[PDB]
């Protein structure tokens, strides 16, 4: 089975869903559905730990 | 502000133990070792040991093994020493100390006094001045608030320091022509 | 263990002159080193780490040096807020260890002692300088006022 | 090994939670271990983060 639950995962100060022109979802710029590519917000990334109990 | 609470004074009968604490605020409490030092009357400071909070790693001077034993509350912010089969070598006050980072102490505590209830007998000593006297014998435990007219009588007076045998006495100085809270006396 | 060797228990010196502070590691400890300043009654404060390095909201008159195993604590303009001892330390290995510490006293004027007894037999040696003068002895803190110490010797 | 059997060692590496910890027990920031025989080696290399609370 490829049954998905979401979870949301407390992350901060990063920015969410990036993308890529190599990953294309229709006419725009995409990535895997099930992943989620966190990057910098501003000048920092700070440092991330979270709990999915 | 970094702020380290010791506890209240101690008195303790010889063999007994005693649990001090050092509460550390306004850092992160896990991030730093607490450190404690012993300082008796005439033996400079002494270094006892450190503790690291968070995995309760003690490591203790070996002149102290068996003597001391530190312990941390993570949820009260809290680092406790014990002192154990007590003597009067162990009279003295102790400090805990937090290191700027990793070795150097940065911040000290306000120090634990430790000690290890008999009244007061209250004599009048009689001889250009003159100088007279109060003595003050037998007294168990410590203070003793030794005033002389209630207060009046200020530059002149020497309030000497307890002698342990407590015995403390005192001499005021005037021109020729002119309380023990724990024993309930006064 | 090392050894902190602070060989003066006792400092003279006036106000606004310059006094230096000794301390000798008994083997090498490095750079590692901090002075602390124990005044009366208070709990010992920071003055100087790394040996030569001033702590944040310490007044410039103090400096430390290091050459060699050689520790210096130099007060430079002593004020009278200054009178307290002076601890180093050696943060280099385990155990740490500290100096035997050195009161800093402000000198001046010698004098004669002030000497009145009475019958327990108590005898009181007042006001002199400098300190050095069934028994039961007291003794008091360098005067704030005249810079004279003075003495309880009871006889039982 | 001078003796005469084979010889078993257990060794281990520590992982701090924080850079603190790795710093207050190791001074430096990033620490390492290398166990070495002959013929054959180990490098592990520590790494600092947050495990569930055990
Ligand atoms: C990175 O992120 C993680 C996740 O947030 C942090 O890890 C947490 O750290 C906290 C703080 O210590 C942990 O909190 C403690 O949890 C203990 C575990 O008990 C659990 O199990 C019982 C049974 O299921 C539950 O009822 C309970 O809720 C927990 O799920 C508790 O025992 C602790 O309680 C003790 O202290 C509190 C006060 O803090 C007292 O009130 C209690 O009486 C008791 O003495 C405490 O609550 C938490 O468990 C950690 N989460 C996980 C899963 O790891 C990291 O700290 C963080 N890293 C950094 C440094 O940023
Ligand atoms: C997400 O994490 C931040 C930072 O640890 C915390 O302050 C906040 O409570 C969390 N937010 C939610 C809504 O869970
Ligand atoms: C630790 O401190 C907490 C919070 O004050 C307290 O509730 C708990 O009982 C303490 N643990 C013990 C038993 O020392």
């Amino acid at each position: 089975t490829l049954e998905f639950i979401n979870e949301g995962f407390n992350w901060t100060g990063v920015t969410q869903n990036g993308g890529s022109s190599a990953c294309k979802r229709g006419p725009d710029s995409g990535f895997f559905s099930r992943l989620n590519w966190l990057y910098k917000s501003g000048s920092t990334y700070p440092v991330q730990n979270v709990t999915m109990p | 502000q970094v702020q380290l609470q010791q506890s209240g004074t101690e008195l303790k009968k010889p063999g007994a133990s005693v649990k001090i604490s050092c509460k550390a605020t306004g850092y992160t409490f896990s991030s730093y070792w607490i450190e404690w030092i012993k300082q008796r009357p005439g033996h400079g400071l002494e270094w006892i040991g450190e503790i690291l909070p968070e995995i309760g790693m003690t490591n203790y001077n070996e002149n102290f093994k068996g003597k001391a034993t530190f312990t941390a509350n993570t949820s009260s912010n809290t680092v406790y020493m014990q002192l154990s089969s007590l003597t009067s070598e162990d009279s003295a006050v102790y400090y805990c100390a937090r290191p700027y980072d990793y070795s150097w102490f940065a911040y000290w505590g306000q120090g634990t006094l430790v000690t290890v209830t008999t009244a007061p007998s209250v004599y009048p000593l009689a001889p250009s001045s003159v100088t007279l006297g109060c003595l003050v014998k037998g007294y168990f435990p410590e203070p003793v608030t030794l005033t002389w007219n209630s207060g009046s009588l200020s530059s002149g007076v020497h309030t000497f320091p307890a002698v342990l045998q407590y015995t403390l006495s005192s001499s005021v100085t005037v021109t020729s022509s002119t309380a023990h809270p724990a024993s309930s006396t006064k | 263990d090392i050894v902190m060797t602070q060989s003066q228990k006792f400092m003279s010196t006036s106000v606004g002159d310059r006094v230096s502070v000794t301390c000798k590691a008994s083997q090498n400890v490095d750079t590692n080193v901090a002075w602390y300043q124990e005044k009366p009654g208070q709990s010992p404060k920071t003055l100087i780490y790394s040996a030569s390095n001033r702590y944040s909201g310490v007044p410039d008159r103090f400096t430390g040096s290091a050459s060699g195993t050689d520790f210096t604590l130099t007060i430079t303009n002593v004020q009278s807020e200054d009178l307290a001892e002076y601890f180093c330390q050696q943060y280099n290995s385990y155990p740490y260890t500290f100096g035997g510490g050195t009161k800093l006293e402000i000198k001046r004027a010698d004098a004669a002692p002030t000497v009145s007894i009475f019958p327990s037999v108590v005898c009181f040696l007042n006001n002199f300088y400098p300190k050095d003068i069934g028994v039961l002895n007291s003794w008091t803190d360098q005067d704030s006022k005249d810079s004279t110490y003075s003495m309880s010797s009871t006889l039982t | 090994n001078n003796d005469n059997s084979d010889k078993l060692y257990i060794w281990g590496v520590h992982h701090p939670s924080t850079d603190k910890e790795q710093t207050n027990l190791y001074v430096q920031a990033s620490g390492k271990v290398t166990v070495s025989t002959k013929r054959s080696q180990q490098t592990i290399i520590p790494n600092v983060g947050s495990r569930p609370w055990v």
